[PDB]
């Protein structure tokens, strides 16, 4: 009389798992990428990589570009009515 | 000179915004700056999780 076992009979619902999808996602996310890397392009040399390293990195918001800017605007059009218009 | 006196309103108008603004924009930029961080350590130890 029918001795019928569930137990072992389940092994097509052992890949059934919801954190499977999850599981296989992330071994493949986490394949490649670095933990925190060594030190990877926060700073470069462009010659304004280290401009935008000092001003326009997370590092620093100082307004001191814009400033530098404006005073290149004050310095550069008073010369330029003489020379253009 | 004439204008002179408008580059010296300028010159009191971004001291004004180095005083005030600036250090607010920084505290701004910090409190996006950590949530956005809290978000993606939240997804790191949600995944740890799964796993165990």
């Amino acid at each position: 009389v029918s001795t019928l076992i569930p137990p072992k009979v389940v092994s097509s619902k052992n890949i059934g798992s919801a954190p499977n999808a999850k599981r296989i996602a992330n071994v493949v996310h986490f394949y490649k990428s670095l933990p925190q890397g060594p030190a990877p392009a926060i700073k470069a040399n462009t010659r304004l990589a280290r401009y935008k390293a000092k001003y326009f990195d997370g590092d620093n918001a100082s307004g001191k570009p814009l400033w530098h800017f404006a005073l290149g605007i004050i310095a550069f059009g008073y010369s330029m009515e003489y020379y253009f218009h | 000179n004439d204008e002179s006196i408008l580059l010296l309103t300028f010159l009191g108008f971004t001291g004004l915004v180095a005083k005030y603004l600036a250090p607010a924009y920084k505290d701004f930029a910090d409190a996006r700056m950590k949530k956005v961080s809290d978000v993606l350590n939240a997804s790191r130890n949600k995944h740890v999780e799964a796993v165990k």
